[PDB]
């Protein structure tokens, strides 16, 4: 969509891989400002919000946490305390007609700065004075939208660039979109250090014959000592025993 | 409109396994031998308040009991829960759509799921934003009322919705008798058998025998005298009593003075 | 139930702006691409604008490039269509339409296949004040048996005027020709009726033109003169 | 900029032969991936518009399977082999490749009947209309099939075109015929200094033009 109509989308009830983003070297910029980008897929957030648009070459640096500017003042207000990430890549191959791609419009003049994370499409020809600008433009009446002139002859400062911004939240309600994790191969008959679904321990784990109700995971004892465990990937029953200790 | 609730309403409080042991746990439960509200629907299904938890029971033949609406105001100004089962199709819905004073079906949106002989017992609660529904179906041969017996309720669904509930309503559909009860925090001794299934339970808030059963942590007591608990009397009111004030301080001189 | 509520009715003069609003019920706004298609009378459907499921404008028409504009409102499930500096040559009926294809139907984005149409409004792009209708006789042919006589309605604005024959008493055989905007900025239609010798002269001929917007009622009597 | 056309504009069909209208495009509509991007649209007269066919070969829901838009490149034909009685309607073909998106001409397939020659009459305005200062001489054609009918006005041998309004009524299924009015509405200047009025009618049933004429002072 255009700059003035930057679409705002939310994502919920999934697992966000982020793997394609970190190895993304064909796209020019993947810059996360709020948190370290590489160590993000290993953490969780309640929601993630994506705002997508195609902007100027100069405006690429303008949409940043705390960074202001023309589009950053009139078309996209990013708050100072914004923790998020920005993805940007040149799209002059598609977003440039031979005669000029004029599907993209931007407003640059509004009498009052827009609130953060708000989309406003008031297309009234700006009324500067007390005269009514009801389709009458010029002095004290400004035509509200300028079309993006996207041509190959335009400089790097005025080139089309596809840019999306991601905002991460973890809120009082329990989160949904946590990051994917990796499961190592199973090991039997050795005092290893095991971690099943947050439960942690050290011991030797062997095959079992205990029968579990189809909804149960753990298995414990009289004195609050975990004894059996159900394997989370494929379903089995494994007893655990602390590896041998004694007196010499 | 009132009937006995002999031993219903025991549910697996957690997903942990045990074997042939008597384990005592304290949680929200339906007390033994209580009075539950018994509703008909011929010659009406009113709206009842929610609580810390609710216990629902139904003995039916015709599938007509199908839906639930949960919420606080039930006027589409707040987030509301809808569960429906229309025809081999179970819909879980949370969006804030309009619920009138008498909603039913005759034959913004943050979550969605789509798929007397029948005695179905349901337990609904929600804690830490988690809506937990426990369910249990049973074949019966009785029409009169809720009969004696015992069967635990193994969980079905948990949902991270985080939505406050203060009242709810059942949903019948045109082209019967259903029981409701409320929960309180109690402490039950549960007997896990060889398969890890709850085959029996007692609640030590009912009478001396059950209280001693919790005290011994056993399930069968022998002949004797057992010291069980303590007994303290409580104060009724408060007494603060001081000598009556005699000396006074002459502010009347400073304030009510003829001239400053 | 899928209901299309189209709002923004009224009269607009050329040289000013216009604004129409689309509201949808019974389906999710974001899942389908929303298009605008117009169709003037005496001409087929013709695409005028469109916007994808991702609220991405697709372009502007060849005839009206530079003045039309289209936008979506995914928050309130609404749609805006704004007409900047309209001209009298743009007069037609606007139509709002929805796509069908389910999201991620595999190898391009599903954005096509309009299916559902409500109806538009009474958009008349003209800068004229109200004028009442004039009814004119049309005497039968000077040919002796079965003849044909009629009424011509002219100089009426705005549409529509209700034209009836004999208050419905004799209605069979009426041929009502369409109203056309003449070069003078004026409207005119004609209606003819075939009558046998039993009703040539003796019958009493009233054609009724009622213009409710101006509350102008003409019960015009026809006298065939030489 | 991208023209799509339909042909013929109107052909009358009866149960026993397919209904086949061809669409001609400017672009290659068979995309180079094994998929086509031409859609087909139906309009039932008196009801909300409808679809016909997805992507030329995909079959739409809610519509009969006898619809078939088939061909290659720019040449396509919509063929319906089996047509039921309510399939009277208007048809479009619409491209799904680029902007501007083109809708084909909306072809009207209606009820076929026998060809009947029209009756031609002429009506000068009476005094109730004459006193207004306008003279509307009407040439009327009654009960002609098909829709095509040509009327031309001649005045003192000086042929006049554009000053007469030509209008045709709908198909009145009561007899399934048409009426055509050529209303030559003129000011006093044309009516008084010119004399002759001749209405010339050519219709498919009339192998020769019919000139009904008079001189002023009828
Ligand atoms: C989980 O995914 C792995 C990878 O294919 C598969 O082998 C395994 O069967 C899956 N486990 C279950 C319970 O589906
Ligand atoms: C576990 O289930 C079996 C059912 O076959 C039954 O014998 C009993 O409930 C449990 N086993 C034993 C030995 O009690």
């Amino acid at each position: 969509a255009s700059v003035y109509a930057w679409n705002r989308k939310r994502i919920s009830n999934c697992v966000a891989d982020y793997s394609v983003l970190y190895n993304s070297a064909s796209f020019s910029t993947f810059k996360c400002y709020g948190v370290s980008p590489t160590k993000l897929n290993d953490l969780c957030f309640t929601n993630v919000y994506a705002d997508s648009f195609v902007i100027r070459g100069d405006e690429v640096r303008q949409i940043a946490p705390g960074q202001t500017g023309k589009i950053a003042d009139y078309n996209y207000k990013l708050p100072d305390d914004f923790t998020g990430c920005v993805i940007a890549w040149n799209s002059n191959n598609l977003d440039s007609k031979v005669g000029g791609n004029y599907n993209y419009l931007y407003r640059l003049f509004r009498k009052s700065n827009l609130k953060p994370f708000e989309r406003d499409i008031s297309t009234e020809i700006y009324q500067a004075g007390s005269t009514p600008c009801n389709g009458v433009e010029g002095f004290n009446c400004y035509f509200p939208l300028q079309s993006y002139g996207f041509q190959p002859t335009n400089g790097v400062g005025y080139q089309p660039y596809r840019v999306v911004v991601l905002s991460f939240e973890l809120l009082h309600a329990p989160a949904t979109v946590c990051g994917p994790k990796k499961s190592t191969n199973l090991v039997k008959n050795k005092c290893v250090n095991f971690n099943f679904n947050g439960l942690t321990g050290t011991g030797v784990l062997t095959e079992s014959n205990k029968k579990f109700l189809p909804f149960q995971q753990f298995g414990r004892d009289i004195a609050d000592t975990t004894d059996a465990v159900r394997d989370p990937q494929t379903l089995e029953i494994l007893d655990i025993t602390p590896c041998s200790f004694g007196g010499v | 409109a009132y009937t006995n609730s002999f031993t219903r309403g025991v549910y697996y409080p957690d997903k942990v396994f045990r074997s042939s042991v008597l384990h005592s746990t304290q949680d929200l439960f339906l007390p033994f031998f209580s009075n539950v509200t018994w509703f008909h629907a011929i010659h009406d299904n009113p709206v009842l308040p929610f609580n810390d938890g609710v216990y629902f029971a139904s003995t039916e033949k015709s599938n007509i009991i199908r839906g639930w609406i949960f919420g606080t105001t039930l006027d589409s100004k707040t987030q509301s829960l809808l569960i429906v089962n229309n025809a081999t199709n179970v819909v879980i819905k949370v969006c804030e759509f309009q619920f009138c004073n008498d909603p039913f079906l005759g034959v913004n949106c943050t979550f969605e799921y789509v798929s007397f002989k029948n005695l179905r017992e349901f337990v609904f609660k929600n804690i830490d934003g988690y809506f937990k529904i426990y369910s249990k179906h049973t074949p019966i041969n009785l029409v009169r009322d809720l009969p004696q017996g015992f069967s635990a309720l193994e969980p079905l669904v948990d949902l991270p919705i985080g939505i406050n509930i203060t009242r709810f309503q059942t949903l019948l559909a045109l082209h019967a008798a259903y029981y409701v009860g409320y929960l309180q925090p109690r402490t039950f001794l549960l007997k896990y058998n060889e398969n890890g299934t709850i085959t029996d339970a007692v609640d030590c808030a009912l009478d001396p025998l059950s209280e001693t059963k919790c005290t011994l942590k056993s399930f069968t007591v022998e002949k004797g005298i057992y010291q069980t608990s303590n007994f303290r009397v409580q104060p009724t009111e408060s007494i603060v009593r001081f000598p009556n004030i005699t000396n006074l301080c002459p502010f009347g001189e400073v304030f009510n003075a003829t001239r400053f | 139930q899928v209901q299309l509520l189209e709002s923004g009715g009224g009269l607009v003069q050329p040289g000013r702006s216009l604004r129409l609003s689309c509201a949808a019920s019974g389906f999710t706004f974001d899942d389908y691409a929303m298009h605008w298609v117009r169709q003037a009378p005496g001409k087929g459907l013709e695409w005028v604008s469109g916007v994808s499921w991702n609220s991405g404008t697709i372009g502007y028409a060849d005839s009206v490039k530079g003045r039309f504009t289209i936008s979506r409102d995914n928050a309130k499930n609404s749609l805006y269509l704004h007409m900047r500096s309209l001209r009298a040559e743009d007069t037609a009926l606007y139509y709002c339409a929805k796509a069908v294809e389910m999201v991620r139907g595999l190898g391009a984005d599903p954005e096509y296949g309009m299916d559902v149409w409500g109806q538009g409004t009474t958009v008349t792009v003209s800068s004229a004040s109200t004028k009442g209708p004039s009814v004119f006789p049309l005497a039968p042919s000077s040919k002796g048996g079965t003849a044909a006589l009629g009424c011509l309605v002219k100089d009426y604005f705005p549409e529509p005027v209700t034209v009836s024959w004999n208050s419905g008493a004799l209605t069979s055989g009426v041929h009502t020709f369409p109203a056309v905007l003449q070069s003078s900025g004026l409207y005119s239609l004609s209606s003819v009726v075939t009558v046998p010798s039993s009703s040539l002269g003796t019958q009493t001929y009233i054609c009724n033109v009622n213009h409710k917007p101006s509350n102008t009622k003409v019960d015009k009597k026809v006298e065939p003169k030489s | 900029d991208i023209v799509m056309t339909q042909s013929p504009l109107s052909l009358p069909v009866t149960p026993g032969e397919p209904a086949s209208i061809s669409c001609r495009s400017s672009q290659s509509l068979l995309h180079s991936n094994g998929y086509n991007y031409l859609d087909w649209y139906l309009q039932k007269p008196g009801q909300s518009p409808q679809l016909l066919i997805y992507l030329g070969s995909n079959r739409a829901s809610g519509v009969p399977d006898r619809f078939s838009g088939s061909g290659s490149g720019t040449d396509f034909t919509l063929k319906i082999s089996r047509v039921e009685a309510e399939d009277v309607g208007v048809y479009y073909c619409m491209q799904a490749l680029q902007t501007p998106f083109t809708f084909g001409p909306g072809t009207k397939v209606d009820i076929k009947r026998t060809v009947a020659a029209p009756s031609v009459f002429i009506f000068p305005p009476s005094d109730e209309q004459l006193k207004s200062g306008t003279a509307s001489v009407v040439c009327l054609l009654n009960n002609f099939y098909p829709r095509e009918a040509k009327v031309q006005w001649k005045v003192d041998n000086a042929l006049q075109s554009g000053n007469s309004q030509e209008s045709v009524t709908e198909q009145d299924s009561k007899d399934s015929t048409y009426s055509l009015s050529s209303t030559l509405t003129l000011s006093k200047a044309d009516y008084e200094k010119h004399k002759v009025y001749a209405c010339e009618v050519t219709h498919q049933g009339l192998s020769s033009p019919v000139t009904k004429s008079f001189n002023r002072g009828e």
